[PDB]
């Protein structure tokens, strides 16, 4: 009958969800093995400070912006890091230009309309709401931990 | 200064204000063909489309947000689009955000040994802009379902948002530099 | 009949002003939250103000390097999103450039003219910018100096 | 019928080849034109030793960014023809693979799976190797505390 | 008559040669413009040295590794050099997303063969040579100043 | 707050022990069409297949794992998945490690002078993690070679990996605070 | 190092002026078929189209810069292009910036007092590169809207803008060491 | 330690000499269909062709390097090319940088105190590693002009590239070593 317009979170479609789902659980397993291998080791650290920045909060941030091809402040000095890395970048280079290619297959001329990027729109204008509520609930609690301290 | 950072905040924020209600106020958003009574070059805005010529001149007609139609192919996302859309809620929104976030400022005024009020005026002007943003996508996206243009009301509305960017910009510097000054006494 | 900022085709013009908005909240947004709380304050523990803010949110779109990266939680928010955004937003770019091009012979000169255009006259006006405050300085100085 | 390493298809195993080759003397020939004079030693004015040369050309390859980035005339020779050869052939990749998946239906994770064990495979190498120094920089530090 | 082999630089064959003549004098513009916009002023130095790094050396490598989408150790800070490197950014995605859609267009399935790829093979090991090459004659040119001080 | 991280760490290793052996034991993998006797809607695991609805209704059928006939072995690629699928050796697998991980973790709360131990639970939960990462690929690739849906069996497995994988950070936290305490008594 | 530089300087500010002066004079920019006459192989500049070889060798035919019929003003761009290709105004407007930026040199030598005069000669040579690459890209954009090549007057153009570019390095390295010296005095 | 690299310096030198040497001499570059006398499985090297079966089985043939065609349509490159391929140019360079290495190591041993002598044999290996590169693209594009395979030959100097670049940075890390001992006692 009526043709149907595209979903507002069509930008998943060129990747089944099983590849989506498969995605999430590598980046969490090579963040995980990142920094379990630059940081186990009692030997790299020195009241004592590691010589290494890869915690696991800076191991998912290092993750993440390899895997949209950004790149973060800090890179792996250790063989084992740089391994987990090196393999992280190859799977990151194929699997992106595996969704580029076939996002060219799946948008079929005409220009492209906000219709088809307004899902993406609204992720960032939510997640934008999201990081200002967090910021914001964290100067709450240091405002209140410091008025129990004067107090 | 602070004297002419506090009168840029409030020149701006009133400017922002005045724009975004006059964008969600006149019905100049949207230069298209159409009809105004019940295929000719109408202008229309978030609630009136009017016609611009013809016999027909001057007329405004309330939208016809929910067309009757067979709606039985319809699924509940473009239901919950053409609802948003048609509620406006979003630059309503902004408008309220902009008038809580100028009051703020006044306030502030009235309350100067009081500092967060400066950055509520900030956060308010912030989210008013984000809000502006999500109304603009959703207006746009409520219109693709052919020479169409828009009109200065919906660039009103654009230019509030951008002057609201600015202004809470400028809200935020102020809660930097007053917390700034008590650092300096202390 | 391609015009001189046929490049600009495969995407939409409300797409491209929605991009610049997007961009212009990104980047407040990431100042607000780097900058706002003098629990970060000190000198600031971050170089992230508002014209560094806006420089890293440029760098993100363009497929480009930065010299600093957020380090707390609200700010990898905000890049982490808006590292998305760019992702999907010039994946998408790409792919209807293509389709556009595709549409054999070599890209000619006439097709990136408007390019070219638009780097000289930044170009100039980063030259003028630059001479305008060397400018306003020697006066500055030179009033000092007396 | 697709295997399991189909997306080694849109370049041919030669290419392969030659592509480790020229990895292996490009970070070879940076090492050498970085350290081998006496006159750039102090410590070296830099970081580029046969590791971090590596690092460097793996990382610019696979469109990556760097901790470090050659100084002299001579690495930068060796960079940039580097990054020119990289660009080409990653830009011949994209296109051939473009051209083979388009051979709509969505990508399957049938068609991925191979990069998926090479990457866990991988995260097993690199603990086993974080394991195998821990041991033996524990049975070192035995070994001296008598 | 017989089907032509692909030439040995065929990657030059999506863009025309005054494309590529005018990514040349665009690059040479854009290197001049940024070292000059960052180190002209002498309010930018403090014998002296200068508040950035961003010679005309420097200046070259940033837009090369700007171009070639690989980035560098430096970024410009000031107004005028950043609207410069985002002109620079800007003229570099258009380019670079051309090249890559008319290559796909141009390379017509069948796998890519070294015969299409050995030219960049042929400039790569070219360009290692002239490296090695230029770091001995430096080597070499020490040497003979520290032995020529000497005696 | 060795207390804390250590209750937390057993109860999150127990927890994700016991959904891998759930998700292992039961057969809710797999919603798809087919049959249960030696096309309805059925619910598949690892091992058996089961009808719904129906006078069939409740019958579970043992999954052949080769299929076509003749018994073709065209591709050794193939019948390795096939054997790896049947076997489903990735799956027991992280069985074994999480039930390894929980034996150390005990040991360790036994011992409380080898540092090591930690180390060795940390370790098992992380490859306890993979091999599920492993399993899940192979056994969606085993699908894969009409509409279809997966059951909470797995997504008990998936809610497996995840905890595993969080248990093993908090694990290596131990152990990493543990020489952090040596160093501060040296 | 002052004399060398400065004669460096010198030397290419008037070999990059004098390429630029004998590249727009001259008519070998382009070699095409065509005819002069009020299809042959002809050579061509800025401003005329002479023939080669045949009873009419060494005619030479203004360019005309109208091409098509009746005026047609379709487009105001192309108008605008087709405008500019025929006044020429960047390769003269190059020429004038050598030109000054020599002048300024050649005060700068007199004076040696005032270091602005070596930084005004920097950012002549500068825009004059600019400036020749904008009338290349003009020229060639008319060119395009039959095998054709390029001449020895295109390949001076393109000489001059790099000798142009050099110089302007090297003039603004003169005004950095000449505000050192006076750094070191005081 | 001093000696151990040594060694293993000497050791890999020796190695990759012998491999590339083979590699040149032997005849089992490639197994491919065709004829050696004036469509059976064949093995050919850089310089005869022989059958591995059939009648002709262990008959070989010097390889038609500029076969007996038209040549009315090929140009300079595949005359280049072709040239290149069967002077084996680059092989054959590889082996005398790699015996020139060699050569170096073994001379520094009378020659202690002359350093320069190990940054000389690092530079050989490190060239004799391109040139192989370069021999290597040169056979497979001239393969270019339907299964193939490379045999143990093609393998032999594929491992001596590989080698030689290893030696290679081992010689480099000797000259390192050297004059860092040298300013040590200074
Ligand atoms: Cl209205
Ligand atoms: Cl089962
Ligand atoms: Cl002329
Ligand atoms: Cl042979």
């Amino acid at each position: 009958p009526q043709k149907s317009k595209p979903g507002v979170f069509s930008f998943l479609d060129p990747l089944a969800y099983e590849i989506w789902m498969c995605i999430v659980f590598a980046y969490i397993g090579v963040s995980v093995v990142l920094f379990l291998v630059s940081r186990f080791s009692p030997y790299e650290w020195h009241s004592s400070e590691s010589t290494n920045e890869f915690g696991i909060f800076n191991s998912l941030w290092f993750s993440l912006g390899a895997f949209m091809q950004q790149g973060c402040d800090i890179s792996p000095r250790s063989l084992s890091g740089r391994i987990v890395g090196g393999v992280w970048w190859f799977f990151t280079l194929i699997i992106i230009s595996s969704y580029t290619a076939k996002l060219a297959a799946f948008l079929t001329t005409s220009a492209l309309s906000l219709s088809n990027v307004a899902g993406v729109f609204y992720i960032l204008v939510g997640g934008l709401g999201l990081a200002m509520l967090v910021a914001l609930i964290e100067f709450c609690y240091k405002s209140r931990a410091e008025a129990k301290r004067m107090k | 200064d602070r004297g002419v950072q506090m009168l840029l905040t409030t020149v701006g924020a009133f400017a922002a204000f005045s724009l975004m209600t006059i964008a969600v106020g006149t019905d100049y958003w949207l230069y298209s063909r159409g009809v105004c009574k019940t295929e000719v070059m109408t202008h229309s805005g978030l609630w009136r489309t009017c016609c611009l010529e013809g016999n027909f001149k001057g007329l405004c007609k309330q939208i016809d947000h929910f067309p009757e139609d067979a709606d039985y192919e319809a699924d509940t996302a473009e239901y919950f689009l053409r609802a948003v859309r048609a509620s406006s809620i979003f630059p309503i929104l902004s408008v309220i955000l902009l008038f809580m976030g100028g009051l703020c400022i006044a306030a502030s005024e009235f309350y100067k040994t009081r500092h967060n009020i400066i950055l509520s005026a900030g956060i308010f002007f912030v989210s008013a802009g984000l809000s502006n943003i999500i109304g603009i996508i959703v207006y746009i996206s409520a219109n693709a379902g052919n020479s169409y243009s828009y009109g200065w009301s919906f660039y009103f509305g654009a230019l509030s948002f951008i002057i609201a960017e600015m202004v809470g910009v400028l809200a935020v510097h102020m809660f930097i530099d007053r917390h700034k000054q008590l650092r300096a006494t202390a």
